[PDB]
Parts: C-alpha cells; structure tokens; sequence
C-alpha cells in the first residue's frame, strides 16, 4: 500500500489503523553495546514489528508491515520467518508473493534471505516454471553471482531441467571466457548427466578447452577446468598431454602451463614411469623457475613441491641408509 | 560494494 | 645493496607481475585491470613523492575506531541490526589482537547484551528478541570466550544450545542456518565451533557431517556452500575449519585443497583473492591465508617431511605489504581494498590475516616476520576459531569441567 520510499509515508506510531497497538522498544538493556543509532523510520517500524510478532497477531496489517522490515533490514531471518507465517496462515497468493520476491532478489541480489525466500516458494507451489528465465535476468546483471548460480543448480537438480544448460553455459563462455562461475556449471550439468567416463565427451571436453586455452593462455579458468576433468583418472593416464603442452611453450606459454607440466610429471612419478631420474629433474627445474621467476608469489609452495618430489622420487629415495 | 557472508 | 628495494610489491620486477590479458578483453579482466591500476598507484606513491616508505600500521586509530564502535555505532549499520553478536565478536577481536584491553565494565556489559540475545530455546539471535540463529550463535560464543571470565562462560546455556543444534540437524548431514532456513557449509563450522568449545558433542551430533562436508569439494580443490557449488575461499574455511575440529581433514583431498588457496594469492596485489578470476579482498587475508595454518597442521600430522619448518605456504611478506599498504582507512578501521570504505567485518579479518601471515608456528618451532615497523607485530590468532590461541585452551579446558549434557 503504502511504500517505504513515497513522498507521503507516515510512521506507523501515526497511522490511525495501528492506534489499538502499543509499539515494544527493543530491549538493549540498562547499559548497551554496539547499539546502533537507528533512524526515526527503521525505529518505528521495527517498534511495531516487535509488537506483532509478540502478540503473534497474524493479520493483513502485519503482514504489511513485514514488507517494510524487510525493506528497512532484508537481512532480518526474523522477520523473514513471521512472513512466511503469515503466508500460510492468511492463505496468501503465492504467485502475488513470488512476484514480490522476484522484485527484492532485483534490488537486492547478494542476500541470503531472500533466494531462501524464493526457494520454499517454488517448493510450496511445485513451480520451476520461471526460475530459469528470472535467474537468467539476474545473472546477465552480475555473471557470478554466487546464490543466483547456487539457487540455478538446485532448481535444475529437483526439477530434471537439464536439456538447455549447457547451451547456457556455452552462451556465457561466449560472452566471458574467464567466468570461473560458468566453468563451474559446465562441469556441474555434464557430470550430472552423461558424465566424464564416455571417452567421446571427455574427448570433446579436452579438446574446448586446449581450444580456449590456446585463445586466451593466461586464462586460469580454462587451465584449472583441464586440470579437473583429468586428475582424477591421473594425468599420466594420457600420455599425448604432455607432449601437446610442450608444443604450446613457445608461443602460449604461463606459470599455468608450466605449473601443469609439474603436475603431469608429478603424477609419472607417482605412477613409476620411464626414466624416473630424468623426469624428477625435469620438475625439480619447473618447481624452481616457478619459484625463482615465472611464479614467485607461490615459491614456498613451489619449493614445498620441489622437496616432496625430491623426497619420494630421487634415485636414493628408496636406497637404505646403510648403502 | 560490501561483503555479505549471512 | 643500496639499490635493492627491501619491500616486495616495490622491487622493478614486480612490474612483470602486471596483468596479461592477451589482448582478449572480458567483464573479467576489465576489472582486474582497474584494480592493479588502482594499487599500482599506492605502491608508486612513496617513489612519486620521493619519499622513503614505511609500512606502519595506525594502531592508534584503530584503537579509537573500535573502542567507539563497542559502544555505539551509527544509521549505517541498520543492516547488521540482526548481527549484534558479530560486531561484539568482530570488535573485541580486533582488539585482542592490537593487544587493548577488555575494561571489565565492557566485558560485563557485552555479556549482559549476549544474554538477551540467547534464545529460549537455545542458540542465540541477532539481537534480544530475535530469533536463533548458527551464525550468530558462532559469534556470540567466541565473544564471550575473548572475554573468558567465569561470568562470560556462564552465560551460555548449553543443554539448551546442544538442543538447539539438534533441531537443525539433517539427515544427509548437514545443518539449516537456523528454523526454516538455508543449508550451507557454514552451519556446519559455527555448529562444530560452539560445539566443541562449549564442550557438548555427543556421539551422533556430527553424524554424516564430515561426508556431507566433504562432497562439497569440488573439480578445483576448493570447497563450494554446497555440493556442485563453485569453491570459495569463505566456504573452503568453514569445510576445513569444521573437519579439523571433527578431526576427519582427511575425508578431503588435502593436495588439491592446497593447490588451490595457494593460487588465490594474486600475484600483483599481495593480498587474496575468494574464488578464481574475481577480485582480491582484504578479508580473504583470513579466510583463505588462514588455511595453510590448517593444512600445515593436517599435512605434518599425516607425517609429511617436506613442510617447511618456518613459513606457511604462501607469500607472508606479499600479504602483509598488501594489508598494511592497501587496506588500511587513515582514520582508522580496515577494507577490502583500496576506494571500499571501512566496515568492523574488514577491520576484523584483515587484522587476523595480518596476524596469521606474522607469526608462524609448527609445534616447537616458532618463526616471525614482522613488515614494517616492529610495532607492527599483532597478537597471534587460533586458525580455527579465530580468538586467541591462548582463549580457546582456556575455554576449552573450562568446559570439559562440565559434563556433556544429558552425560
Ligand atoms: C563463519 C562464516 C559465516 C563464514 C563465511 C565467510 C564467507 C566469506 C562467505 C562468503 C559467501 C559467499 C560466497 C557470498 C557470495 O557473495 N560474495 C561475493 O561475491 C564476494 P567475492 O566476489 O569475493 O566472491
Ligand atoms: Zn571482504
């Protein structure tokens, strides 16, 4: 009815309709701690909130007066809960309530709150029929938006939407292929449904992303992607890597390559392969150019690395101290 | 431009 | 050398460490680029004034700042009205590690104020009235436990705090934030804290909550809200946190973890950043750096011979220049970075970041390093609760006097 934000608001302590309700003060008690100087707005409404919520009065009235907490404080769980009360108590439209919250979410997108809000209203109606479109509108505002993406999967994962995702994401990649987010949601959907095991989608994973690799090199979304749809089946599993990473040293070389390049040879060592010696030295070089120049931000980890290969794989590793 | 973390 | 620059950020090849977009421009590296602008600027401020830098951290500022702030705070913080118990917890925090003391009048004061936010049916609320809630909860527990009087503990109800938890429990393991409310990882690390430090774990508390915790780790070695989320430095200390407390880190594949915050730590800035190709923050000096004290932990737990023996495994020094050159407001108070305004949240973990990247600690052995002025040096903080390690040993040992509730 009447907005938080019109010319013409009026405090609730002078509205005629709320004379019969005696406002409750917060209760700081005798000497307070970071309390907090409100202003006469956020006082007053929140002064009658405590009232109602006290008496427990599930009314019209309050349930108005929730919208303005929550327009006060959209952050108040509290008041949050007396709302979804009053929802069910009142036989409250929830089409007219998801029209609501897809407005806040709007204007107020990072949250908790209000995604929860929208979240046990899709549940109450059995309805992911606009959830798509409506995240899709958020998303193009700020692309990585954390709960927008987290309310995306649970929509998708109840509701079996997986057919366009993909589609979707491939969308968003176009758009910015450095989107950490959408990398996510790419190996969200496809280990959801055909999985990583069928070689020709595995095959096809790999070869996008050398694709896009070779596009934007520094682009450490692509390389952690290439990272973790390999490593758990172990990167020496596929030997025509390596090599194929060597040929892009000279011209889409990074700290990225080079530092996978350690791991390929890590793994090799870990899976005892040829000319153990020779590899070994091969990384130990890597872990201290990393360290030394390409990458010295992380040189304690890279020196950690240098000495756990060192201390497990060296000729002498295995040779008792008595030899 | 503030961190939300609850 | 004379011509050698002692300060990381400050030395010529620091230059190199610039962006490299590939002349391929996106939402993505537009922003990065603003940023290292912007602190390219701050490192060359010294250089264009022809002045010799000095990293000193306004301590007396701050003191003021937070002092004030314990007190009364202003309009603008109408949006933590349902977080009073953070801003005590944040505060007093902040404090202990500039090392000022809690005027017993405070401290009797913030326990009062905590008292009337406890819920009648355990846990407490963002404010008196309000109903519980795990963050919250988390925040007035380690408040109270900064303080650590007998008047703090006992505020505390813990049969009704353990009911409370119980009631949030899930089957899949996991915990809701609070009645009717999400599930993330972070409820399981403020159940974990409170649980542990008040001394009220039973057997079946934590069933499942380790798996569930877990499957939170995704493709990238960091751990997502939850399963199948992107990782996220805020989350993967709430997964790591917990697990260290439920002692079962190593349900988590330690190696990919590790890979991963270690490179969160920008290579320009200094400071960190809270998930791949998004900004860095000052707060993430903390949750994500406060990691390797966790991991350091976990790793030479399981034996392993390589871990250094006097650094955490990223750049101490990178860190600190970035905090103490970056994130700091001249009239007091933290943030995120530089053209952010000061904020209690900001001025909490960037301190505790600081903290962390100071003073190392393996067992017996014992390594500091202090950027800047020595006065800089701040009291050190526990990885997993963030309060002091000497608070957590007093609280702890005072509730295990206490039985567990129901025995
Ligand atoms: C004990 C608690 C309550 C820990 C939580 C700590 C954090 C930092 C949680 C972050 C949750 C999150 C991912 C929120 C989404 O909004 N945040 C951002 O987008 C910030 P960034 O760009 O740095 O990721
Ligand atoms: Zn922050």
């Amino acid at each position: 009815f009447l907005s938080l934000d019109s010319p013409t608001y009026v405090l609730y302590r002078d509205r005629a309709e709320w004379a019969d309700i005696d406002p409750v003060p917060q209760n700081d008690g005798p000497s307070p701690v970071v309390q907090i100087i409100y202003s006469e707005k956020f006082r007053d409404v929140y002064d009658y909130f405590r009232a109602v919520l006290q008496r427990d009065e599930r009314s019209e009235r309050a349930f108005k007066l929730t919208r303005d907490a929550i327009e006060l404080n959209a952050a108040n769980y509290t008041v949050w809960h007396f709302r979804r009360v009053l929802l069910r108590s009142l036989q409250k439209d929830l089409q007219e309530e998801m029209n609501y919250i897809i407005a806040i979410i709007e204007e107020q997108p990072k949250n908790y709150q209000v995604w929860h809000h929208r979240r046990v209203l899709v549940e109450w109606l059995k309805d992911p029929s606009q959830e798509l479109e409506f995240i899709a509108d958020i998303l193009n505002q700020d692309a990585k938006n954390y709960h927008a993406w987290q309310h995306r999967q649970w929509v998708i994962q109840e509701f079996r939407l997986w057919d366009n995702e993909l589609q979707y994401v491939d969308q968003l990649l176009k758009e910015d292929v450095r989107n950490n987010s959408v990398w996510n949601q790419r190996h969200f959907v496809i280990s959801n449904t055909t999985g990583y095991s069928d070689r020709a989608v595995l095959e096809r994973e790999v070869q996008y992303t050398l694709e896009m690799i070779k596009l934007v090199p520094h682009n450490e979304s692509a390389w952690n992607y290439l990272k973790g749809i390999l490593q758990d089946r172990g990167l020496s599993r596929y030997p025509n890597l390596l090599n194929q990473l060597l040929d892009l040293q000279p011209s889409h070389s990074s700290p990225y390559l080079i530092a996978f390049l350690v791991d390929i040879y890590e793994d090799m060592l870990e899976n005892q392969c040829d000319n153990k010696e020779d590899i070994l030295n091969k990384a130990l070089e890597l872990c201290e150019i990393l360290a030394k120049e390409k990458d010295t931000i992380r040189k304690e980890y890279w020196r950690y690395i240098g000495r756990s290969l060192q201390s497990k794989h060296s000729r002498e590793s295995d040779i008792p101290a008595s030899v | 431009t503030k961190c939300v973390i609850f | 050398p004379v011509w050698s620059e002692p300060l990381y950020s400050l030395r010529p090849e620091h230059a190199r460490e610039r962006l490299q977009d590939d002349s391929v421009e996106t939402v993505t590296s537009i922003e990065q680029a603003k940023v290292e602008e912007k602190i390219q600027e701050v490192f060359s401020s010294y250089k264009f004034n022809h002045l010799v830098p000095r990293l000193v951290l306004q301590r007396e500022k701050h003191f003021h700042y937070l002092k004030r702030g314990l007190r009364q705070l202003t309009d603008a913080y109408e949006c933590l009205d349902a977080s009073r118990p953070w801003l005590c917890y944040w505060i007093l925090h902040s404090l202990e590690l500039l090392d000022e003391p809690i005027p017993q009048i405070v401290a009797t004061d913030v326990c009062q104020f905590l008292e009337l936010c406890q819920s009648p049916d355990g846990g407490f609320g963002g404010g008196p009235g309000q109903y519980p809630h795990l963050a919250p909860t988390y925040a007035a527990v380690n408040a109270l436990c900064i303080i650590g009087t007998e008047e703090a503990y006992n505020v505390i109800n813990r049969e009704k705090l353990l009911q409370y938890l119980y009631s949030l429990k899930q089957p899949d393991g996991s915990f809701l934030m609070h009645v009717g409310g999400e599930v993330d990882v972070r409820s399981a690390y403020c159940a974990a804290s409170v649980a542990s430090l008040t001394n009220i774990i039973t057997p079946d508390l934590f069933e499942g909550t380790a798996e569930w915790i877990a499957r939170c780790q995704n493709w990238e070695g960091g751990i997502g809200g939850v399963p199948g989320m992107e990782a996220h430095g805020g989350y993967t200390f709430c997964g790591l946190a917990a697990l260290v407390i439920l002692k079962k880190e190593r349900s988590l594949n330690l190696k990919s973890l590790l890979q991963w915050v270690t490179s969160r730590q920008m290579r320009f800035e200094g400071g960190f950043q809270g998930r791949c190709n998004k900004l860095v923050d000052g707060c993430y000096s903390f949750w994500q750096a406060g990691l390797l004290p966790l991991l350091h932990r976990a790793l030479h737990a399981q034996g392993d011979p390589a871990l250094s023996m006097s650094h955490w495994m990223f750049h101490q020094q990178a860190l600190q220049e970035y905090i103490l050159m970056c994130c700091q407001c001249p009239a007091g108070g933290l943030l995120d970075k530089p053209g952010k305004s000061r904020d209690f949240y900001h001025t909490c973990y960037c301190l505790s970041g600081l903290s962390i990247a100071q003073h190392f600690g393996s067992g017996a052995m014992l390594h500091d390093v202090v950027m800047g002025v020595p006065e800089n040096v701040l009291q050190p903080t526990h990885p997993v609760y963030n309060i002091g390690p000497d608070k957590v040993i007093q609280a702890t040992t005072h509730f295990l006097q206490k039985p567990v509730p129901g025995f």
